[PDB]
């Protein structure tokens, strides 16, 4: 089991890239996805079989009203920012500072830049990647509506996290 | 930019309050609940501990000596109201039937302790505390028994259960006389298990008090060693669980948003809207506690003392427990109402390692709060510091048939939430016009 997260400005399509990766499914309408709580996923890491638990903001995020529980015992949180909305961006600082406060830094960050789909970009790809180089966390550049690195950015987080947990075990020298 | 246009504006975010916006939004409407304060909760809010000194004394400490003595504010969450869950109560039953059981953790309370001569005996929570209790002689426990297994059998549409007795006709007084309770008896399954915070119920009518009572042990019997139940985290958790599935299901949350206006319909009086530092919200009804339309509530004449207190240790005399009530029933001590102490620890994330926190609360009868509570306080043994305040028991003057502007009750003295779920059950139903009917997600 692993509780993941997904944090950012509302609109960037953290709940799209949620539905994508365990439903496979992609709603374009304009309006937020509500009803979603959390999903369950099956991952496969190295013959291991991990559990994800995904859990919504349920638009909380909008004017920063988000609950306690929702952070609490998170192992994996994936940052999103907008490629086409810059002040998306500028704000991840921000939610940098939030979760870390929140999630105690026990949790394992990693940035994704969204809707890489869209010619209306204005943020770059190398931009993102210098924002992921100061913070310490990897990057990746998604896209929810083409299913462009989804699963890679779900597997990449669950890998990092497995490896701290698989490195964590006392060896037994005994036996 | 925001939709100004809703079905239902729900204002402050106590758990009243946040109930009613989980349960609106779950029947479809488009809920938008705003909050003048910077945290969920309301009045019945968890708080760190510089906000506890911040609310309550006059010379607050510096961060610096408050964390050598206390340590740091996010292992502190206490309660600004004491209270309790019943393990079968309506409270739970609506956690469970909401699925917001998902976010909230809860722990057993440790034990029910009732007070006698200067003393604190506990409740006996199985057969082998029952015998070895000395609260009852042999044969009253055998009576008591009896009694107890009237309260399981009895039932409402079977004559031939009742045991010769009515409900409706009958005095508690008359049913504890047929079945041969002394005094001493009746005040501890008055007290401690209906949980009647004075004997008036004694010449009422026994169906209330039988309800109650049958709660008790029902609470009892459905996870075991006692009735109550506690969020980890502090009472806080709950009006945040609530408002969670309210966000789920379509609702909208603002929070350090001040009322800057109030807006009624022209001629009419009926609610129009609010004006907020975010713009103007609309809707045909509102939903609020009492702080934020005074003019449209009247006091109920009581005012209840609340005293929070930090200790070091376990309370003294009860096994070293994690968690525990204490009921003072009010013929011990000569008062009109019984006084209750709740405690919790460490064991339930609401303050740091070692410390404990109890909480004293009371309606007031005298002009002096702080020296009706000082036999509760040496209950307690060495106290680290006292957080005293008095709180006046608000209602709404009408039921907002009138106005649109449904308002809550304050939270009542009461140990446990089963009241406050009466006042959303009544909420409901005044501003939907149906019953709250529950339905499993
Ligand atoms: N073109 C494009 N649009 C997206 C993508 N992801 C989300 N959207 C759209 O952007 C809006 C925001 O969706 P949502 O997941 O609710 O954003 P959230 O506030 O971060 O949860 C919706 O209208 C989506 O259809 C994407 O990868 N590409
Ligand atoms: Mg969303």
């Amino acid at each position: 089991i692993m509780k993941i997260l997904l944090i950012g400005d509302s609109g960037v399509g953290k709940s799209c890239l949620l539905v994508r990766f365990v439903e496979d499914k992609f709603n374009p309408s304009f309006i937020t996805t509500i009803g979603i709580d959390f999903k369950i996923k099956t991952v496969d890491i190295n013959g291991k079989k991990v559990k994800l638990q995904l859990w919504d903001t349920a638009g909380q995020e909008r004017f920063r009203t988000i609950t306690t529980a929702y952070y609490r015992g998170a192992m994996g949180i994936i940052l999103v920012y907008d490629v086409t909305d810059e002040r998306t961006f500028t704000n991840i600082k921000q939610w940098f500072k939030t979760v870390n406060e929140h999630a105690n830094d026990e949790a394992q960050l990693l940035l994704v830049g969204n809707k890489s789909d869209m010619e209306t970009r204005v943020v770059t790809a190398d931009q993102g990647e210098a924002l992921a180089k100061e913070l310490g966390i990897p990057f990746i550049e998604s896209s929810a509506k083409n299913d462009d690195n989804v699963n890679e950015i779900f597997f990449t987080l669950a890998k990092l996290i497995q490896e701290k947990i698989d490195s964590n075990k006392l060896v037994g020298v005994g036996n | 930019t925001i939709d100004t246009d809703y079905d239902v504006i729900v204002l402050g975010t106590g758990i009243t309050e946040c109930i009613l916006s989980g349960l609106l939004s779950v029947d479809g409407k488009k809920v938008l609940h705003i909050d003048k304060q910077d945290h969920y909760g309301g009045e019945a809010a968890s708080v760190t501990l510089s906000q506890l000194y911040e609310k309550f004394k006059q010379n607050p400490i510096s961060k610096e000596e408050r964390e050598s003595k206390f340590g740091k504010d996010r292992d502190w969450n206490v309660d600004l109201i004491p209270k309790f869950l019943m393990a079968n109560g309506e409270l739970t039953n609506i956690l469970i039937h909401t699925d917001v059981t998902r976010y909230v953790d809860f722990k057993q309370v440790s034990g029910s302790y009732v007070f006698k001569q200067g003393k604190i005996y506990k409740v006996p929570a199985n057969e082998i505390e029952a015998i070895s209790s000395p609260l009852m002689g042999i044969f009253e426990k055998r009576r008591m028994k009896k009694f107890l297994e009237w309260i399981s059998s009895y039932k409402e549409d079977d004559l031939s259960t009742h045991q010769g007795l009515d409900l409706d006709k009958n005095t508690m007084d008359e049913v504890y006389y047929k079945f041969g309770l002394g005094n001493s008896t009746k005040e501890f399954i008055g007290h401690a298990m209906a949980l009647w915070t004075n004997d008036d119920y004694l010449q009422q009518p026994a169906r209330p008090s039988f309800e109650r009572i049958l709660l008790y042990c029902q609470s009892v019997a459905r996870y075991g060693k006692s009735p109550y139940l506690y969020p980890m985290y502090g009472l806080g958790e709950l009006p945040q669980g609530f408002a969670r599935l309210s966000a789920i299901y379509g609702g909208t949350y603002m929070l350090d948003t001040p009322i800057d206006e109030v807006l009624y319909k022209k001629d009419t009086g009926k609610f129009e809207g609010v004006k907020t530092k975010l713009g103007t919200f609309k809707a045909p009804l509102v939903i609020a506690d009492p702080t934020y339309f005074p003019e449209k509530c009247k006091s109920t004449g009581q005012r209840v003392i609340r005293a929070i207190c930090i200790l070091n240790h376990p309370v003294p005399n009860t096994s070293n427990a994690d968690s525990l009530q204490i009921i003072i029933p009010q013929s011990q001590l000569g008062r009109k109402s019984d006084i209750y102490v709740a405690i919790v620890s460490d064991a339930h994330n609401v303050c740091s390692k070692g410390h404990y926190l109890a909480i004293i609360s009371t309606i007031i009868e005298t002009d002096k709060p702080h020296i009706e509570l000082e036999p509760a306080f040496k209950l307690l043994g060495p106290i680290e510091e006292k957080f005293m305040g008095i709180a006046e028991l608000f209602e709404p003057r009408e039921d907002g048939s009138k106005d649109n502007i449904y308002l809550s009750r304050s939270y009542d003295a009461s140990s446990h939430f089963e009241s406050m779920t009466d006042d959303v059950k009544d909420i409901y139903f005044r501003v939907t016009g149906h019953p709250l009917v529950l339905k499993q997600r």
